[PDB]
């Protein structure tokens, strides 16, 4: 545990990138989080809203 | 309509353009997919009620 | 300006498909304008057919 100040800096930056990547799996109210679902399921005017 | 009949559709190739351009239909609507795009998709199953 | 059957008036809109929108008259997805239509069964129909 002696170098905890330096490990805390490594841990916070890994936690922040892991959070930023997992937010790509969110819908935010769209029909899917997968952008290729929206583009393969819907036509232009309906897709642009999602 | 109180006893609605379900047909499972499987093991086959469709053509939904032949359906949505058919002269037979007085109304046609879709949800979660757009009718123009259906011929590019696949499904684990389809059901007709 | 043109004549179509009453079913087909829905196809005279931006982003549509079907034999009129596909093979006869296509509007662009960013159309700016007005679509105006009226029944002409008093002029464009005939007994035995026009």
């Amino acid at each position: 545990s002696a170098l905890g100040k330096l490990q805390d800096v490594v841990n916070q930056n890994a936690q922040a990138l892991n959070t930023l990547v997992k937010q790509l799996s969110s819908n935010f109210g769209a029909i899917s989080s997968v952008l290729n679902d929206i583009l393969s399921r819907l036509d232009k005017v309906e897709a642009e809203v999602q | 309509v109180y006893a609605w009949n379900r047909k499972r559709i499987s093991n086959c190739v469709a053509d939904y353009s032949v359906l949505y351009n058919s002269a037979s239909f007085s109304t046609f609507k879709c949800y979660g997919v757009s009718p123009t795009k259906l011929n590019d998709l696949c499904f684990t199953n389809v059901y007709a009620d | 300006s043109f004549v179509i059957r009453g079913d087909e008036v829905r196809q005279i809109a931006p982003g549509q498909t079907g034999k009129i929108a596909d093979y006869n008259y296509k509007l662009p997805d960013d159309f700016t304008g007005c679509v105006i239509a009226w029944n002409s069964n008093n002029l464009d129909s005939k007994v035995g057919g026009n």
